[PDB]
Order: C-alpha cells, then sequence, then structure tokens
C-alpha cells in the first residue's frame, strides 16, 4: 500500500501488516503525519507493476 | 484502462451520477484538449470515476465514513454532458462525498484520513439499500478530521 503527502513523500508498506475488523473502531495511524501536511493519495497495488 | 466497448459512470460530491457509452467519444491526439462530457453545475467537481463492470457492487463515502451498497442497474443512462440524479443523501451527519468504489461482497476495504488513521473492515455489515437514502455509519471519525481515501482489497 502507498501513500503519499501534500509535499510529496512516498513509502510502501507491507499489507499483512493491517488486519479486519468491526465498523466503528478508531485505527492506527499509518505514517508518523509531518507538522504541516495531510495524506491526498492512496493506493493499492502489486510489487511487480 | 478502457476496452473498445464499456460504460463511463462520472461522479460528484454534490450527489450526481452521469452514465453514457464511450462510444460516443472519440479517440484523439495526445496534445488535445478535449471535450465535455458530463453537464457539471456550479460549486462541485468531479471527485470519482468508475467502469463499470460486472454486476452487484457499488460503495460510496462522505467525510464523516458514511455510505452505503446499492444495486448497480438502478442508476438511469442518458446521454454525455446531461444532469444526472441524486444518488445519496447530503443531510448533516454525512458532508460531502469523497469517492465511490465498486466493490462486491467477500472483499474488504481501507479509509484514511487527512491525518493518518488508517483502518481495514469487511463489506459484510453494509446491507442493500435503495438510492435515495443516507448514509450509515462506518468509521468512528475523530475531531478535525475529514475523509480522504477509499480503497478497495480484493479476496
Amino acid at each position: 500500500v502507498v501513500t503519499l503527502s501534500h509535499q510529496g513523500y512516498v513509502k510502501y508498506q507491507p499489507l499483512s501488516e493491517y488486519e479486519a475488523q468491526r465498523r466503528g473502531g478508531k485505527g492506527k495511524s499509518a505514517a508518523r503525519i509531518k507538522e504541516e501536511d495531510f495524506i491526498d493519495r492512496l493506493l493499492v497495488a502489486n510489487t511487480h507493476d | 484502462l478502457t476496452s473498445g466497448e464499456d460504460e463511463v459512470m462520472l461522479f460528484s460530491a454534490e450527489g450526481k451520477v452521469v452514465r453514457f457509452k464511450e462510444s460516443s467519444v472519440r479517440a484523439m491526439g495526445c496534445n488535445t484538449t478535449g471535450v465535455r462530457g458530463i453537464r457539471l453545475g456550479e460549486g462541485d467537481k468531479v471527485v470519482s470515476l468508475i467502469v463499470p463492470r460486472g454486476d452487484g457492487a457499488i460503495l460510496t463515502a462522505t467525510q464523516n465514513g458514511y455510505g452505503k451498497r446499492t444495486a448497480v442497474a438502478e442508476y438511469p443512462t442518458k446521454s454525455r454532458a446531461t444532469k444526472g440524479v441524486i444518488s445519496i443523501k447530503v443531510t448533516e451527519r454525512n458532508g460531502l462525498v469523497v469517492g465511490a468504489v465498486q466493490v462486491d461482497d467477500c472483499d474488504q476495504i481501507m479509509m484514511i484520513t487527512d491525518a493518518g488513521t488508517l483502518v481495514r473492515t469487511r463489506v459484510s455489515e453494509i446491507s442493500i439499500v435503495g438510492r435515495n437514502t443516507q448514509g450509515v455509519i462506518l468509521i468512528r471519525t475523530a475531531e478535525d478530521e475529514n475523509v480522504v481515501g477509499l480503497q478497495r482489497v480484493a479476496e
């Protein structure tokens, strides 16, 4: 899974690190957010693509 | 990616759906402006795009994590550059429509806000409702937060 910031910072992490749950939870933070930035993109894809 | 013959559905944050055949649009060169394909209103932006395939898979979302599952076939189709119908109730507990996905059962989805807070749940706990219905609680959004991402995870 790939995440991108407004200023532009890319990273991908293994999918198995997360587990399904019931709707209505809080959820852990995927990436340590900057002081002044926000995530504006998201994508799921295979490593060899 | 679009094959020779398929359908294109455009969506807006104000609840607008437009479906038309891709045959009405012709191929062009690289450095070409293009043409208008949806009779867009004012104060709205096209925030999602879905190419229908198969059947029985549709989902929406809002700024507060409210969405619903509806049948694909109950969306009327007209010519391009034409007004659409209301796809989901705006209300006040939802906010603005962010994105739409074509996901059937046996799958999972991910929702991420502007401050992280990744979450992953299944689609079994969302039922089939009518188009003119409001959203139900999916993710417990926190203060000063809005849903920015919505992706589909297959089986």
